[PDB]
RNA sequence: AGCUAGUUGGUGGGGUAAUGGCCCACCAAGGCGACGACGGGUAGCCGGUCUGAGAGGAUGGCCGGCCACAGGGGCACUGAGACACGGGCCCCACUCCUACGGGAGGCAGCAGUUAGGAAUCUUCCGCAAUGGGCGCAAGCCUGACGGAGCGACGCCGCUUGGAGGAAGAAGCCCUUCGGGGUGUAAACUCCUGAACCCGGGACGAAACCCCCGACGAGGGGACUGACGGUACCGGGGUAAUAGCGCCGGCCAACUCCGUGCCAGCAGCCGCGGUAAUACGGAGGGCGCGAGCGUUACCCGGAUUCACUGGGCGUAAAGGGCGUGUAGGCGGCCUGGGGCGUCCCAUGUGAAAGACCACGGCUCAACCGUGGGGGAGCGUGGGAUACGCUCAGGCUAGACGGUGGGAGAGGGUGGUGGAAUUCCCGGAGUAGCGGUGAAAUGCGCAGAUACCGGGAGGAACGCCGAUGGCGAAGGCAGCCACCUGGUCCACCCGUGACGCUGAGGCGCGAAAGCGUGGGGAGCAAACCGGAUUAGAUACCCGGGUAGUCCACGCCCUAAACGAUGCGCGCUAGGUCUCUGGGUCUCCUGGGGGCCGAAGCUAACGCGUUAAGCGCGCCGCCUGGGGAGUACGGCCGCAAGGC
RNA sequence: UUCCCGGGCCUUGUACACACCGCCCGUCACGCCAUGGGAGCGGGCUCUACCCGAAGUCGCCGGGAGCCUACGGGCAGGCGCCGAGGGUAGGGCCCGUGACUGGGGCGAAGUCGUAACAAGGUAGCUGUACCGGAAGGUGCGGCUGGA
RNA sequence: AAAAAUGUUCA
RNA sequence: AGGGGAUUGAAAAUCCCCG
RNA sequence: CGGGAGAAGGGGUGCUCCCUGGGGUGAUGAGCCCCGGGGAGCCGCAGUGAACAGGCUCUGGCGACUGUUUACCAAAAACACA
C-alpha cells in the first residue's frame, strides 16, 4: 500500500473478542445450576466429565465444568463461575470455583488445595 | 518518463556497479552532479565528466571497485555496497539539524539538500543546518 | 449520503457587561457535504499513567487544571458574581407525616443503612497546625483540614533466631539389600533477645494578644498540642508463626505405591486402555515467601495493520478489460517571490509526576531542595539546494506531418463449394443399424447401399503454424464498401501538452431471459434399450428449449500469464512474423525457447523479469461459519454488486 | 507372455505415509449450541403535527372597578407571545420474544451409496442451466492446476 | 485401449 | 440397559450365561 | 411505478375598518367587473351559522381492470374483456 493510499485508507486496528463473556469484565460471576448432567470427552478421550449448566446473574445460562473427584451440586445449587475453557469438551468455557457458595471443597485432597478450596488439615 | 531522476541516477549506478562496469552515463542535471561531486569528493567513484549523445547531454560516471579476490567468486568487492534514496517524490523526507542521520555508524554518508548548498551527514552537521534528506550511501 | 426556515447573508430594531438569527420585523436566496456533511452508536477533557528499544499501542483510578451536574424538567429573583447542591417558583416521579383538616423531604458533603454486585471502611478525635467566612480585636464556625480506626489492596522496612554438633539417632522414603536420602537438619551446648515489664517523654507552636517606639520599621513579654504518655531514649527481658504453587516438553525440579481411556489432569503440545517421571497419595526436589496461587483486563513477544517495519506467479491477496473525473505524482535551463523546508533569537510549555544530585524520618517506602530536559504553537531576523509559485527559454517525454506496411481487429451488403437432413424421381432386394457383446429402433407398406433433380439450415476442409490481430471477451471460405488500433522511414510542426486513476461511462465467452423470425445437425430435460445389487449415470436408439438471426436484457467465469499500468536501468545464444537500409550485414516492432548478474520457500523468473528503482490505482491479514445473513443498489426472472 | 496371481529395475502421477486392507465426499438418524425467516406479541430512543398548558420573563393595558402619592408615577389585577409537560395522531431507528420453518457448528466405533486423490477406474475443475435420495449427472462454454 | 463397491475407534 | 466368560493391545461390534 | 391519496391526522371559514400587488374594457387616469396579499378590531353556544354535503383503518377470499346479466325474488366469485 503506497503512502498516498495509507494517507487515504490507513491501517485498521484489530480489536479482539472476549474468549469468555463473564459480563462486565468480571473476575467471576455467580449463578444457579439449572442442570447437572455428565457429558463425554472429545476427539481422543473417553470418560464422564462432570458438567453443569448455570443460570448466571446476568440472565445468562451456560455450561461450567467441575473439578476434582466427586462433588455435590444439585439442580438448584448456587455457585461461582470462574472462567476457564475445558479444551476437550465443546462449549464448556468456564470452571466452577470449588469450595464457594454451594460448592463444597474437595474431601481429602492433600496436594494442590488453593485450587479446589480444600482447607489446610492438621498433622497433630 | 522518469518521475524521480535522482533515484534513477543512483539505480543506474547501483546496477552498473553490481556488474563491474567502467563508466555509466546518467542524464545531465546540475543538482545531479552535486550528488556526484559529493559522491566523489568523498571517494566513492573515480569521477565523472560531461558528454553528449547527439545533442543529448549525459554524465559519464566512472566507477571504482576493489581488488580481485582469492577463491570461488573471484569477484572484486565494491566501493558502494549500498545506495538508496530516502526523500522520495511520493513522500518528501525533511530533517532538522538534530535529526540528521548517522550513516553506517560513521563509516557511511548521507547526502542531503540544504538551504545553503548540498552537504553530507557531517558537513551539514558541522554547518549545523538541515534540509531534504536526499539519501544515503556506504 | 445527502443535510438545512432562523436555515445563509442583509438594513432597522430588541436584548446584554459585551460580539453575534442570541431574538424580532422587512428584504435577499443562500449555507454545509466523500477534506465525510446529516444520522446511529459510544464518551466527561487534559496534566499524566501503563507497556514498548523506539515509533507506536492502551488508558484517563489517586493528586492538579478545565467542564458539567445536584431525584427528572423548566424559569427567574437577589447579587460584584448564580440561574445558585445544604435559596426561591411550577410540573412529574418517588418516600414519609398527620389530630385524615393539610403538610414534609431531596447524603453525587462526613460517617452510617439497604439494593445490586465478584467486591470497596469508622455512625472515630480535634480545630493544636495549614487554608477559608465574619469582626477593630478577643473570638465564633469549619466532617476543608489535621490525626486516629477498618482490609496483606499496594509499596517499603523487619521477625520466626546465631555459632557449634555424627564418617551421620529416631521416624519416614527409596534399596542392586551392602546401603542411599531427608541432614547439620534434629536432639544436645553455649549467646543474642522480638515480644512482653518498669522509668523518662517530644518536634509539630509562633503568631494573633500585652508594654516601649508611632497601633509602622526594629526590640522585649505571655498563652496554645487532637494525635499522645504514642514516637523515640534508658533499664530488665522469654528462642519466640510458615505457607502456597510447581517438578513430561516449553520451564528449574523424580522416584515408589494406588488407579487401569475409569477416576481425573490439562496455558498450547498432549496424558490415563494393568510395570504412568503427566491422574491420586507419599519420600524427595525446584521456585517465591507473610505470602503463594487462580479468574479478569491493558501493553509485549506480534515485522501478526508493517511510517519505523510486511505483502498479492502457485501460500490470503490484481479489479474481466477499457475510457476518463477528482485526486496523487512530474523533463531540462535562467531569473523574481519565499508558502513548505531549514537556522538564530524571544514568549510559551503551572504545579505534581518522569530523569540527575543532595539532603529529612535509624534505612527504605514516602518526602524536601536545587539542577536538567519538553515536543508542539506565537512573534522578530535570516537562508533558497529541494517541493511550491510566477515569468522567460529548450527539445530527450508526449502529440502532430508527408510517405508506406502487415494482420482471423470491428460493422453492413452479397457470394462459393464440401457434407448432413428431408422431398420427388430412377434403379434394385433381405436386411440395415448399433455394440464389448447386444437390445431398443428402422426395413417386403420395399430400407441400407447407387444415381439423378430440388429445398433449407448451420459450420467453413487443405492453406494453418510451435503464426497473426485485438484492451479483454474474443476474431478463420471469397468479395466490396464503412471503420479502429499498431509498426517503419523522413528530422518537417507543437513545446512537458505527461503517468496513473476513487467515483463515473463503455465493452464484456458460454449459459439464461424478453418481442419477433428461423430450424439441417447436435442436444440438457424427457422416453425407451442395455450394464448393474441398484444405475434417477457412463454406452445405444429417439428427443425439446437451446445453439442461428434482429432488437433489447442479464454482467458472470480456471474473464488465467491464476503475473495492474506507465517509465528507466541490468550478458549473450537460438528460430520466427513483420518494417527499413550505400542488403554475408546493420537497425526497428511482436511472438517462443535457453539462459548473465540478481531474485525466489522451492518450483521457477530472467530486456515479453518474478532483477534493480520511482509514480498512481486495486487488493490481502489463520481454517470452517460464508461469498452465507441482514440492509442497500441493480434485474422481468434466474440472480448480481 | 495376450489374459489370472506374485516379483524385479527404470519412469509417471499422487490429496496416500500403523503407506490402496490408504484416503475420502454428501444425504440420512441421534445429542448439545449459537443463529436467519417468521401471523406476530413486549419495551427503549427519537421526529413531525395540532389541542390543553404551570411557574416565570417580556410586551400591551391599568377601562366605567381597587392600593399608595410628594399628581410624575408604583403595586394589584387584566390580555398577549414564549413555554416544562400532558393528550391525540401518524413516522423513523434499535433490542427482546414467537407456533413453525431454514440452513450452520461440534459430538469414540449407527444407515445408504462412491463423487474426489493413481485415465480414481466416464481427466478434473469451473460459470451457467436442467435434473436426481445422496454424493452427483448432463448440456453449452471455459481452464490445465489434465492428457 | 480397462467388468468389479467397501473395508469400526484410539494407539 | 449394567456385570461375567470368549474375543482384543484396549475397546466397538459379534457369540453363550444371569435376579 | 400511474397509483395506494380525499390515505390518515389537523388547523382556517362570519362581520367591520386600514394599507397594498397584478388582470380585462376603457383610454395609458375615472367608474366597471376579475383573481390575491398583509394588520388591526367587533359578536354569539355555534361563521360551508339554513339547504346541497365522504365516517375511517387493519386484514383474508374471489374476480385483473371499465363493462354485461336473469324486464317482474338471484348484479355475483357468473358472461364479457384485452
Ligand atoms: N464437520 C462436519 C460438517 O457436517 C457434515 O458432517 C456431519 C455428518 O456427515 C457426520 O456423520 C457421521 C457420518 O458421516 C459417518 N459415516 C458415521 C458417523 N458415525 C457419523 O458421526 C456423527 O454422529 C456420531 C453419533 O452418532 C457422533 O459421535 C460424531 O461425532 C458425528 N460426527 O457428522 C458430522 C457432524 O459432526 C458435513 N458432511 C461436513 O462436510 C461438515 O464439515
Ligand atoms: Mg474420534
Ligand atoms: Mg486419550
Ligand atoms: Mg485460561
Ligand atoms: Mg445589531
Ligand atoms: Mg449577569
Ligand atoms: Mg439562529
Ligand atoms: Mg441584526
Ligand atoms: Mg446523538
Ligand atoms: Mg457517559
Ligand atoms: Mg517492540
Ligand atoms: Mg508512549
Ligand atoms: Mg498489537
Ligand atoms: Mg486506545
Ligand atoms: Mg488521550
Ligand atoms: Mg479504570
Ligand atoms: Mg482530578
Ligand atoms: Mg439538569
Ligand atoms: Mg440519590
Ligand atoms: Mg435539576
Ligand atoms: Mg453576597
Ligand atoms: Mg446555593
Ligand atoms: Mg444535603
Ligand atoms: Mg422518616
Ligand atoms: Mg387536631
Ligand atoms: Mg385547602
Ligand atoms: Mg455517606
Ligand atoms: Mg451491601
Ligand atoms: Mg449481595
Ligand atoms: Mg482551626
Ligand atoms: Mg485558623
Ligand atoms: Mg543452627
Ligand atoms: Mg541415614
Ligand atoms: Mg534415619
Ligand atoms: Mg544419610
Ligand atoms: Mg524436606
Ligand atoms: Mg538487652
Ligand atoms: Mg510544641
Ligand atoms: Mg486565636
Ligand atoms: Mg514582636
Ligand atoms: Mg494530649
Ligand atoms: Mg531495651
Ligand atoms: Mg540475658
Ligand atoms: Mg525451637
Ligand atoms: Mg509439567
Ligand atoms: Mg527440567
Ligand atoms: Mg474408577
Ligand atoms: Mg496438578
Ligand atoms: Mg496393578
Ligand atoms: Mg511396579
Ligand atoms: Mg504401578
Ligand atoms: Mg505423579
Ligand atoms: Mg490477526
Ligand atoms: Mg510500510
Ligand atoms: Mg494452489
Ligand atoms: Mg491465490
Ligand atoms: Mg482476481
Ligand atoms: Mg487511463
Ligand atoms: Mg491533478
Ligand atoms: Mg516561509
Ligand atoms: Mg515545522
Ligand atoms: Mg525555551
Ligand atoms: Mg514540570
Ligand atoms: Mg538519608
Ligand atoms: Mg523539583
Ligand atoms: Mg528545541
Ligand atoms: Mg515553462
Ligand atoms: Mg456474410
Ligand atoms: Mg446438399
Ligand atoms: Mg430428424
Ligand atoms: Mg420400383
Ligand atoms: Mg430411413
Ligand atoms: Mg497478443
Ligand atoms: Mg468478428
Ligand atoms: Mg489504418
Ligand atoms: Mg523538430
Ligand atoms: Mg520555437
Ligand atoms: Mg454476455
Ligand atoms: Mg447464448
Ligand atoms: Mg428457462
Ligand atoms: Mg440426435
Ligand atoms: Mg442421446
Ligand atoms: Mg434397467
Ligand atoms: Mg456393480
Ligand atoms: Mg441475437
Ligand atoms: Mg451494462
Ligand atoms: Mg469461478
Ligand atoms: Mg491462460
Ligand atoms: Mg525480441
Ligand atoms: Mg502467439
Ligand atoms: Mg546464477
Ligand atoms: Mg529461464
Ligand atoms: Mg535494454
Ligand atoms: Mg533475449
Ligand atoms: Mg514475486
Ligand atoms: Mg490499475
Ligand atoms: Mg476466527
Ligand atoms: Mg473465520
Ligand atoms: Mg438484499
Ligand atoms: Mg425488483
Ligand atoms: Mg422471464
Ligand atoms: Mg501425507
Ligand atoms: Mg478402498
Ligand atoms: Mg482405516
Ligand atoms: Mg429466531
Ligand atoms: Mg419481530
Ligand atoms: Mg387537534
Ligand atoms: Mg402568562
Ligand atoms: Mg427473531
Ligand atoms: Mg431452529
Ligand atoms: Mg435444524
Ligand atoms: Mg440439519
Ligand atoms: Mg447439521
Ligand atoms: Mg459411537
Ligand atoms: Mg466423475
Ligand atoms: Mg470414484
Ligand atoms: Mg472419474
Ligand atoms: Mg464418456
Ligand atoms: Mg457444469
Ligand atoms: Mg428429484
Ligand atoms: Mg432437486
Ligand atoms: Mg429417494
Ligand atoms: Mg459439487
Ligand atoms: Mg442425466
Ligand atoms: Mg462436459
Ligand atoms: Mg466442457
Ligand atoms: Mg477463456
Ligand atoms: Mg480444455
Ligand atoms: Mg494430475
Ligand atoms: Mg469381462
Ligand atoms: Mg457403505
Ligand atoms: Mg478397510
Ligand atoms: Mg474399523
Ligand atoms: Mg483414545
Ligand atoms: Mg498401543
Ligand atoms: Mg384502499
Ligand atoms: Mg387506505
Ligand atoms: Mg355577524
Ligand atoms: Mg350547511
Ligand atoms: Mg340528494
Ligand atoms: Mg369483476
Ligand atoms: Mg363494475
Ligand atoms: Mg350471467
Ligand atoms: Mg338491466
Ligand atoms: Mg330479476
Ligand atoms: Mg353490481
Ligand atoms: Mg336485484
Amino acid at each position: 500500500p503506497t503512502i498516498n493510499q495509507l494517507v487515504r485508507k490507513g491501517r485498521e486496528k484489530v480489536r479482539k473478542k472476549s474468549k469468555v463473556p463473564a459480563l462486565k469484565g468480571a473476575p467471576f460471576r455467580r449463578g444457579v445450576c439449572t442442570v447437572v448432567r455428565t457429558v463425554t470427552p472429545k476427539k481422543p478421550n473417553s470418560a464422564l466429565r462432570k458438567v453443569a449448566k448455570v443460570r448466571l446473574t446476568s440472565g445468562y445460562e451456560v455450561t461450567a465444568y467441575i473439578p476434582g473427584e466427586g462433588h455435590n451440586l444439585q439442580e438448584h445449587s448456587v455457585v461461582l463461575i470462574r472462567g476457564g475453557r475445558v479444551k476437550d469438551l465443546p462449549g464448556v468455557r468456564y470452571h466452577i470455583v470449588r469450595g464457594v457458595y454451594d460448592a463444597a471443597g474437595v474431601k481429602d485432597r492433600k496436594k494442590s488445595r488453593s485450587k479446589y478450596g480444600t482447607k489446610k488439615p492438621k498433622e497433630a | 518518463m522518469l518521475t524521480d531522476p535522482i533515484a534513477d541516477m543512483l539505480t543506474r549506478i547501483r546496477n552498473a556497479t553490481r556488474v563491474y562496469k567502467e563508466s555509466t552515463d546518467v542524464p545531465a542535471s546540475r543538482f545531479k552532479e552535486e550528488i556526484l561531486r559529493i559522491l566523489a569528493r568523498e571517494g566513492f567513484i573515480k569521477g565523472y565528466e560531461r558528454v553528449d549523445v547527439d545533442g543529448k547531454p549525459y554524465l559519464r560516471v566512472y566507477l571504482k571497485y576493489g581488488p580481485r579476490r582469492q577463491g570461488p567468486d573471484p569477484r572484486p568487492e565494491q566501493v558502494i555496497h549500498h545506495i538508496r534514496r530516502i526523500s522520495k517524490p511520493g513522500r518528501r523526507v525533511y530533517v532538522g539539524v538534530k535529526e540528521i542521520p548517522r550513516v553506517r555508524r560513521g563509516l557511511g554518508i548521507a547526502i542531503l539538500s540544504t538551504s545553503k548548498g548540498v552537504l553530507t551527514d557531517r558537513e551539514a552537521r558541522k554547518l549545523g543546518v538541515g534540509g531534504e534528506l536526499i539519501c544515503e550511501v556506504w
